[PDB]
């Protein structure tokens, strides 16, 4: 029966913003803009500054 | 004090004294931007604050 059928389980444990990240989602990088008010996405951190 | 029914003390000299009294008149006037303090310039925030 399905209840007794084998199930493969993978558990992913991770921290996101804190610490340097070598693993990232598939977003293309854009040229850095400075001295202007811009929305920024540094390593998954989003803010306007 | 030495007190007597027939005794009085009268000053034969005087002293001029200057003293300083300090009273606060005003306090700093302050204004607060409610959205800037709570939302921190976040576009997503302030929709809830409406
Ligand atoms: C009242 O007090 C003043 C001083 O507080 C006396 O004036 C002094 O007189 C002496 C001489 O006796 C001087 O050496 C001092 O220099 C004086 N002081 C000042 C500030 O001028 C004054 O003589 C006193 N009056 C009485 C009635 O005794």
């Amino acid at each position: 029966g399905v209840n007794y059928q084998p199930f493969r389980v993978v558990v992913l444990s991770f921290e996101l913003l804190n610490g340097p990240a070598t693993v990232c989602g598939p977003k293309l990088s854009t040229t850095l803009v400075k001295d202007k008010c811009v929305n920024f996405n540094f390593n998954g951190l989003t803010g306007t500054g | 004090v030495a007190y007597s029914n027939n005794s009085i003390a009268i000053p034969t000299n005087f002293t001029i004294s200057v003293t300083t009294e300090i009273l606060p008149v005003s306090m700093t006037k302050t204004s607060v931007d409610c959205t800037m303090y709570i939302c921190g310039d976040s576009i997503e925030c302030s929709n809830l604050l409406l």
